[PDB]
RNA sequence: UGCCUGGUGUCUUGGGUGU
């Protein structure tokens, strides 16, 4: 789900770089190190706000080693899924394990055993699929999926869905 | 490595159950409790966003940074080619494909309206952000179908759900 | 090993006297048994058994080796002494007195 | 006990605590390196040697100023404005007799540490400008009375609008008015020292540069310094006396070696 | 809050030592980094004769954040600070 | 480098000559404390880039902090004895 | 207090500056009562825990921080130097800052 | 720089927050659980898992990582285990206030002795603090000797008559005037009884009576969960080449945990009172002399050597103990010390340093477009050539030594590199005499490297040292940085420190035989002819050039 | 082509050096 949050972040400048152009640059370079980004604690930072006029500050030299330190304030939109929330998908990849699904920036394994029976896995279809009497669910797929568990990694969000309840599976 | 405007929680000894993710409680954190604090401070309400509101932000912003590094002289591959980092242009891909593979509502004056119909009902008034988000994002059809996808809407029964779902579908462009 | 010079030493382990020594020098060459490692896998009998336990010269000190005595302890195990000699001229920061 | 006094911006004196030791470091906020042994003048002599030195009368003939130092005697005698003037002059000093004489230094003493060398400033301007020969100067007397009423009130110890801030400020810095207001005097400036004007601007200028020169910086550690200061003596050193006199000071002994009084009989 | 007004600035108007050896110190430091010179050099090569220069110039780019006691703070350029 | 030359020092007012002296001149030491709990209880792997308190639960709040290697073997000894010092880098008033 | 400090010091004549003498008859006057300077005057005050025991009684004074759950706030000299900290001394009473408006020259 | 990067953002110590640790934390933060006293498995290598040199405690072998965090022995910095006791004894440090505690609260309705109806006790909780709050209520409730289990309506209590405890080493008895004299009965009172009281101390109750609940809670001064130090605390020293010597802390840690197995064993098998108490008071005294070895009233735990055991409270107290001895002031690197001799042929602020020692000490140089050629220079000199270099130091921080370099020539230096020059002149370097009484014993100076091995000082610099040439020696030591040089050169010069604060009089001046000689000088029949006034006037280096008439 | 090594106890005690 996404979301509008203030977000800080702390920035260190080498004193090469102690022009005039230091406020534009400190801003491309809080741009390219926030843009993008995975955080366990808040998700994914897809955009910030007002990105050409972010408060920067005053910089703090810091005693013993000339670099300033930059304290930077900005609003940026962020995503991050939530345990036991329904989201649509995309389906990216059909395996016996399982289907691989894509929702935005993350991709959500589903296993057998959170898939309903009558799904049964056809391989021999072009291309391999989770196949019923009225359902079909291949690559390409739209699938709504409810989220069960999330794996919190180093810069990466691992989230594991299922459709065994009502209101799920094709759509 | 991005901190929240929310600081200590150093420690304690009672241990709560209202700590641990869950949609359906609608317990989402303290970084995303319903009360916020802005840089100066004041009181500020959690802002989920939808689909449509969403992407109406990403691509303003998106479009007014790629004007003002053109000096104020569409394309969403263009757009997403506009900002720099390899991996940051695959997220920011897959975020518009994602949006306009699902985007309920492509016109600013219909997720106004879809706004002002969620925000300045009596029966909304009390409804969460989050569950306000979902109703405008999941696109349901029935109430039986809304309050088993969203469990939080079973508990709040003073509310117009089925008209409310009727005014969505007609608002949201066939 | 120890970072100085083995190449004053003797057969015996010893230096001869006559010989000037500088600091950081071995004077006494001692080893100690070690129980060897697999290292009997494939070395051709270069595989380490023993780990020194050599006297250096101090490190601030030289001069000549000036007698050098061989004897056995009370316990009946060999047991050495090594007197070094040099000569100290007067200099700036010498104390004298009356 | 003392490491942790430190002097702080707005010129008190705190530990760690924030707590105040002093409101003013020394009282007067000054650096102990940046002050000399000199003599106020309005301290010692009876008053007819005061009254010689410092009264100034422009109406009686041979008790003015002498007209070979000054180009403009000719139409000095007669005026009552400057006389006015001159009058709040001498009594500002009286004022300053009294204060010092009763209050500060009961017993006299007239030669204590104070900032800026008054003489050697006045002798450098006098090597500086030349100022021997005859020459008769033509230094007014209300420059001269406006100027250091004016220098009197630059010496900025702490800086404020606050009406306390501006009773502190003159509060600190009145034992060094009383010996500017006694070495720049007018029968003293157009006799003694024989200054022209250039040398007047010269001096007050110096003297206000070299008060501002001599304050405390903010972010001594005062404390480790009195502490280095009292025990560097002690090392090299019927009542108690000496070390271990200095032990029963310092521990607050109960029960001293040799207590004593000192009882003060009435005056006959 | 914290922050005091450039107008209502009580503290004293001059370099203090200390704060002009850190400065100065800074500043070397940060030459020695390769920090662009505002002001020309002539012969110099050292770092600290290069900010003692730049100092005497009122050209350093510092800001000196002096701590009340209570916690406020007064925040005064080296180009605005009297040095002797 | 004693007390007694550790208290000139604090009278010349040098405190960026005190600090090098007591640190990089000496033992000076890394470590890494949990922004929740203040212990030094955080078991940091810098190679595999991941840091964890296994008391807090946490993988976020963590800060890294220059302190002598004696000031770290005294906080030690003092855990041992049962007293928790916690290191905290932000005043709460 | 200050009268028999100087007559003890100035009895071989020496002398000593009247600030150095003034300041600490202030700091044993300061709280009301005269604080010999010992341990019961010193380490029987509000400062930091680590402050205080780097002086004297440095087990006792640490048991009972622990005890009573004292917080040190770090504003002293002594906390700073055996933390490998700049203290807030000498030069390291301020804060520098990037000047941002005059780098635009 | 000195450290491998580590992603955690660096900052500083504002606060230090002291409390005790809760049996709960103590089992958190532990790694593994200590239980068996052998220290070596079988004595080939690996100690036991398990036991008091468990692989993850830590890695105190340069071969060895940390099993736990996996770093290297410069970067672990060692990491807890727990032990488990079997019953619960007192911790030494608290038995006073555990006294004083059970004195103030009652001892089976687990409630205060007063109330805030007494105005006495509601003037007492109104203090802020702690300490002086808990002395107001022990002062207070000291005088209460009966629980009332009504008001003095019911006020919590239980009305049982409160024992009277007296301390007897480590052992409380309490004195129960049991029901004019009748018989009373004076029990001990076990750790486990007073435990368990004090878990039922309401929070409110434990505020009043000046403890916290969050961070120092009554109960936890009793131990019950033991923490197990790294080896980093108690290191292991080889005492020859064969035999290693375990530390007195692993020897009091091994005695410890064999009488909690002796206790275990004893507990479940068969249960002579008198045989518990023996061995429970054994556990006691070992814990308690683990913690503090010098307990008045009783005797010492010996070593078999004789010795006593150096317990944890010996290592931080003394000179020569944590705090002054390695916390307060430490031995430190690039410092020199040798004989000083007198120069009259130097200028004040200069001193005379021996060519060994100023190719010994160094300066990191950042190599930048003003010095590029000399560094080159320097570092082609190499380390023995005058001048020269030691290291030169990349970015990253690797350090390339100049001895063993065979290719010294083939390197090119890049800007943000740091050269380790040799000392040079006109480089300030700080000067100190022991004892140092005032702050004039330390003063920096300008180098001036020169043959011989003394240290050479103007002769008016001999006073504010308080020093002269019959052998005394001086310390030097040399700044590492620009900021500290900066330092150096701006606030502790010789030219700043003439005048000092103490008597604002000047500390240097004209001394022994230039005193003499002036004053033979100048006498009023001294008269010079003029090939010496020639010569004499060429001495004067601020001479301007013309003669006098 | 035969090819080069940095790693140093601890605890007591005693006698001394400069104040
Ligand atoms: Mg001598
Ligand atoms: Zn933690
Ligand atoms: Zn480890
Ligand atoms: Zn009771």
């Amino acid at each position: 789900m996404f979301f509008l949050k203030d977000l800080s972040l702390i920035l260190t400048l080498h004193p090469s770089y102690f022009g005039p152009q230091m406020n534009q640059y400190l801003r491309e370079k809080l741009l390219t190190d926030v843009e993008g980004t995975c955080t366990g604690q808040f998700g994914y930072i897809v955009t910030v706000l007002d990105g050409m006029n972010i408060d920067v500050g005053k910089g703090r030299i810091i005693p013993g080693s000339g670099s300033a330190e930059f304290e930077v304030k900005y609003r940026a939109v962020v995503w991050k899924p939530f345990k036991g929330e329904v989201v649509d998908a995309i389906v990216s990849n059909v395996s016996p394990i399982g289907f691989f699904a894509d929702v935005g920036p993350l991709n959500v394994f589903v296993s057998t055993r959170l898939i309903p029976d009558n799904l049964v896995y056809n391989p021999s279809n072009s291309p391999p699929a989770y196949m019923s009497n009225d359902e079909l669910i291949t690559k390409g797929s739209k699938v709504r999926l409810k989220v069960v568990g999330t794996r919190t990694d180093v810069n990466e969000i691992y989230a594991i869905g299922s459709i065994k309840e009502d209101f799920l599976g094709a759509i | 490595v991005s901190t929240s405007t929310v600081g200590a929680r150093r420690r304690r000894a009672k241990q709560q159950v209202d700590d641990e993710e869950n949609a359906t409680l609608l317990r989402l954190g303290p970084e995303f409790a319903l009360k916020q604090y802005d840089h100066d401070g004041n009181e500020h309400d959690l802002i989920a966003l939808s689909l449509s509101e969403s992407r109406l932000l990403i691509r303003e912003a998106l479009k007014a940074r790629s004007r003002a590094r053109n000096g104020g002289v569409i394309d969403d591959d263009e757009l997403a080619k506009v900002t720099s980092g390899a991996v940051a242009n695959g997220v920011v891909k897959k975020t518009l494909d994602y949006l306009n593979t699902f985007a309920r509502f492509k016109d600013e004056e219909t997720c106004t309206a879809v706004d002002q119909l969620l925000h300045n009902s009596s029966d909304c008034s009390v409804l969460h952000p989050f569950e306000i988000a979902q109703l405008s994002s999941l696109g349901c059809e029935d109430v039986d179908e809304a309050i088993t996808l969203i469990p939080s809407l079973a508990a709040k029964k003073e509310v117009n759900l089925q008209r409310i779902l009727d005014e969505l579908n007609r608002l949201e462009d066939p | 090993l120890k970072h100085g010079t083995y190449e004053k030493l003797d057969e015996d382990g010893l230096i001869a006297p006559g010989v000037r020594v500088s600091g950081d020098d071995i004077i006494i060459g001692k080893t100690t048994p070690i129980p060897p490692d697999t290292e009997e896998l494939g070395q051709r009998t270069k595989y380490h058994t023993k780990r020194d336990a050599s006297t250096p010269l101090r490190s601030t000190e030289n001069g000549i080796v000036d007698q050098v005595l061989l004897t056995t302890n009370q316990e009946g195990l060999k047991f050495v002494k090594v007197r070094m000699r040099t000569t100290k001229v007067p200099q700036i920061g010498d104390k004298f007195a009356s | 006990a003392l490491e942790d006094i430190m002097v702080h911006y707005d010129g008190t004196t705190r530990n760690s605590l924030g707590d105040i030791i002093q409101f003013l470091y020394g009282e007067d906020g000054l650096d102990g390196t940046q002050v000399e042994r000199q003599t106020i003048d309005t301290i010692p002599g009876s008053d007819k040697a005061f009254h010689k030195r410092y009264y100034v009368d422009l109406m009686d003939e041979k008790n003015s100023i002498k007209p070979d130092v000054i180009e403009y005697a000719a139409d000095i005698l007669g005026d009552v404005e400057l006389q006015k003037e001159l009058n709040s002059e001498y009594e500002q000093l009286v004022s300053d007799r009294k204060f010092l004489r009763e209050i500060v230094f009961v017993n006299g003493d007239h030669n204590w540490p104070l900032p800026v060398n008054l003489r050697r400033i006045i002798q450098n301007a006098q090597q500086i400008f030349h100022l021997d020969r005859a020459k008769a100067s033509d230094l007014t007397i209300p420059e001269i009375i406006h100027g250091v009423r004016d220098l009197c009130k630059k010496l900025f110890v702490l800086r404020g609008e606050n009406e306390l801030i501006k009773e502190a400020q003159q509060n600190a810095t009145s034992l060094f008015q009383c010996l500017v207001r006694a070495r720049l005097a007018t029968r003293r400036i157009l006799e003694e020292f024989r200054l022209n004007r250039d040398a007047f601007e010269w001096v007050l200028g110096t003297i206000e540069a070299q008060f501002q020169r001599s304050l405390v910086h903010p972010g001594e550690m005062v404390g480790v310094i009195a502490a280095q200061s009292i025990g560097e003596p002690a090392t090299q050193m019927n009542v108690t006396l000496g070390v271990p006199r200095l032990k029963e000071i310092l521990n607050v002994a109960k029960n001293i070696k040799t207590p004593a009084l000192t009882v003060y009989l009435d005056r006959e | 809050e914290l922050a005091i007004l450039k107008e209502e600035r009580t503290t004293t108007p001059y370099l203090t030592k200390y704060e002009r050896a850190r400065i100065l110190g800074t500043r070397a430091l940060q030459i020695s980094m390769n920090a662009p010179v505002l002001v020309d050099i002539e012969g110099e090569t050292d770092p600290l004769q290069i900010a003692m220069k730049e100092l005497s110039q009122r050209k350093i780019p510092l800001v000196i954040r002096r701590y009340l006691p209570d916690g406020s703070y007064e925040d005064w350029g080296c180009d605005e600070l009297i040095v002797d | 480098f004693g007390e007694m030359e550790r208290d000139c020092m604090i009278a010349h007012g040098a405190a960026g000559f005190l600090k090098e002296r007591l640190m990089e001149a000496s033992d000076a030491f890394r470590v890494h404390v949990c922004g929740i709990c203040g212990l030094m209880s955080v078991i940091a792997n810098l190679k595999k880039n991941q840091f964890e308190c296994r008391s807090c639960k946490n993988k976020t709040n963590i800060y890294q902090l220059h302190i002598p290697y004696a000031a770290k073997l005294l906080f030690q000894e003092l855990m041992a004895m049962n007293i928790a010092p916690r290191l905290y880098t932000e005043r709460s008033g | 207090l200050y009268k028999e400090i100087l007559n003890v010091i100035a009895f071989d004549g020496s002398y000593v500056n009247y600030r150095h003498m003034a300041l600490l008859v202030d700091v044993m006057t300061s709280r009301g009562y005269l604080m010999a300077i010992t341990r019961h005057g010193i380490n029987r005050a509000d400062t930091g825990a680590l402050m205080r025991c780097s002086f004297e009684e440095t087990v006792e004074i640490l048991f009972e921080a622990g005890a009573a759950a004292e917080l040190d706030d770090c504003r002293g000299v002594s906390e700073n130097v055996m933390l490998g900290q700049l203290a807030p001394m000498g030069t390291g009473a301020f804060d520098v800052m990037i000047d941002e408006k005059l780098l635009t020259s | 720089s000195q450290f491998p990067y580590s992603s955690a953002p660096l900052r500083s110590v504002k606060e230090v927050q002291f409390g005790l640790l809760s049996p709960e934390e103590i089992r958190a933060i532990s790694v593994v659980k200590i239980e068996y006293p052998e220290i070596m498995d079988e004595s080939r290598q690996r100690p036991r898992e398990g036991g008091l040199n468990d692989p993850k405690l830590g890695s105190i072998d340069r071969n060895f990582k940390c099993q736990t965090c996996g770093e290297g022995m410069a970067e672990c910095p060692g990491h807890f285990g727990h032990m488990e006791l079997a019953k619960p004894v007192f911790h030494i440090g608290f038995i006073p206030k555990i006294k004083k505690v059970c004195e103030c609260i009652c001892m089976n309705c687990g409630k205060l002795l007063l109330d805030e109806t007494n105005p006495t006790m509601a003037q007492a909780i109104r203090i802020r603090d702690p300490k002086k709050r808990f002395n107001a209520v022990w002062q207070l409730c000291k005088t209460k000797m009966v629980c009332e289990a009504d008001a003095p309506v019911s006020r919590g209590g239980c009305g049982n008559t409160q024992p009277v405890v007296r301390k007897d080493g480590m052992k409380l008895w309490g004195t129960w005037k049991k029901s004019r004299d009748a018989q009373p009965e004076r029990k001990l009172l076990t750790p486990g009884e007073i435990l368990n009281v004090f878990k039922h101390i309401s929070p409110e109750d434990c505020f009043r009576l000046g403890f916290n609940e969050d961070y120092a809670r009554p109960e936890w001064m009793i131990i019950t969960v033991l923490p197990v130090p790294p080896p980093q605390v108690r290191p292991s020293i080889a005492m020859d080449e064969t035999t290693q010597g375990q530390d007195d802390l692993t020897h009091k840690l091994s005695d410890i945990l064999k009488a909690n197995i002796n206790v275990q064993k004893l507990e479940m098998d068969g249960s002579p009172q008198h045989i518990i108490n023996e061995v429970e008071q054994l556990l006691q005294f070992h814990v308690a002399t683990y913690m503090d070895n010098d307990i008045a009233g009783q005797p010492q735990a010996l070593q078999k050597s004789g010795r006593p055991v150096k317990a944890i409270r010996a290592r931080l107290k003394g000179k020569e103990g944590r705090l002054r001895g390695n916390l307060m002031g430490k031995r430190v690197d690039f410092s020199a010390r040798t004989v000083i001799s007198g120069d009259p042929n130097l200028e004040l602020d200069q001193v005379g340093v021996p060519i060994s020692i100023a190719k010994t000490l160094s300066y990191p140089e950042t190599v930048t477009q003003y010095n590029i050629h000399r560094l080159t220079e320097y570092v082609r000199n190499g380390p023995n050539e005058h001048p020269g270099a030691k290291y030169v130091i990349r970015d990253n921080g690797d350090r390339i030594d100049l001895r063993y370099h065979k290719r010294a020539g083939d390197i090119v230096l890049q800007y943000g590199w740091k050269v380790e020059r040799h000392l040079m002149d006109d480089d300030p370097v700080l000067f100190n005499r022991q004892p140092s009484l005032h702050k004039m014993s330390m003063m920096a100076h300008r180098v001036k490297v020169m043959p011989y091995s003394t240290f050479r000082l103007n002769l008016s610099v001999t006073s504010p040292y308080n020093a002269d040439f019959d052998g005394d020696e001086m310390n030097l030591h040399v700044p590492q940085s620009e900021e500290t040089r900066a330092e150096l050169s701006q606030l502790c010069a010789v030219p700043l420190q003439i005048v000092s604060p103490q008597s604002n009089k000047p500390v240097m001046g004209i001394v022994q035989d230039t005193l003499c000689g002036v004053r033979k000088m100048t006498l009023r029949d001294t008269f010079i002819e003029y090939e010496q006034v020639m010569n004499m006037l060429f001495w004067v280096p601020s001479w301007d050039g013309v003669v006098p008439q």
